[PDB]
């Protein structure tokens, strides 16, 4: 939420990524928000993914939150499992 | 040459009816005689035309822009290979 963006850096940015992610078995950490950078690592994730041979997800991206750092908490908890998680944007 | 004079050639015959010659009689009296009722025959024109959804229309559309974005890198590529690039470096 303090961030800003211009051109010749985020192709930079999103170059590196697809070149390290869709090479070998690289795992790629970052946290859980759609923000700045933080949003287009993502976006780059699925512009590489929309187009991908073996389809499906060819990466594993993984995102890190704090419980007290989510909007939509009411529905996500439930006593054993029902499954369906739902998280309207 | 040939497959332009054969599409060409094709895009207006293609729209003959399968009915043989000595199966033209029911041909006839579906549309023929239905002709008369209206000042333009309104008949569904055969092509090979497809309408479009938004969602196929929206997945396509960024499926090309990023293989265009494959494609122009490839040119720049390219555009390095020519010794003309070399001889004004």
């Amino acid at each position: 939420k303090n961030f800003n963006m211009k051109p010749r850096l985020k192709s930079i940015f999103r170059r590196g990524l697809v070149k390290v992610a869709q090479t070998t078995g690289a795992w790629i950490i970052t946290g859980g928000s759609h923000t700045g950078v933080m949003k287009q690592v993502g976006e780059a994730v699925r512009d590489f993914s929309l187009s991908s041979s073996y389809k499906e997800g060819e990466l594993i991206t993984i995102g890190v939150a704090t419980w007290g750092t989510v909007h939509r908490r009411e529905g996500l908890i439930h006593p054993t499992g029902s499954f369906p998680a739902e998280y309207i944007l | 040459i040939w497959k332009f004079q054969r599409h060409d050639l094709i895009e207006e015959y293609h729209g003959r009816p399968a009915a043989p010659p000595p199966f033209i009689l029911l041909s006839h009296l579906q549309l023929f005689i239905k002709r008369v009722v209206l000042k333009t025959p309104a008949k569904r024109h055969k092509q090979l035309k497809n309408k479009l959804e938004k969602n196929e229309e929206a997945a396509l559309l960024s499926w090309e822009i990023y293989l265009k974005e494959n494609y122009l890198q490839n040119r720049q590529f390219q555009q390095k290979q020519r010794p003309e690039q070399k001889i004004e470096d």
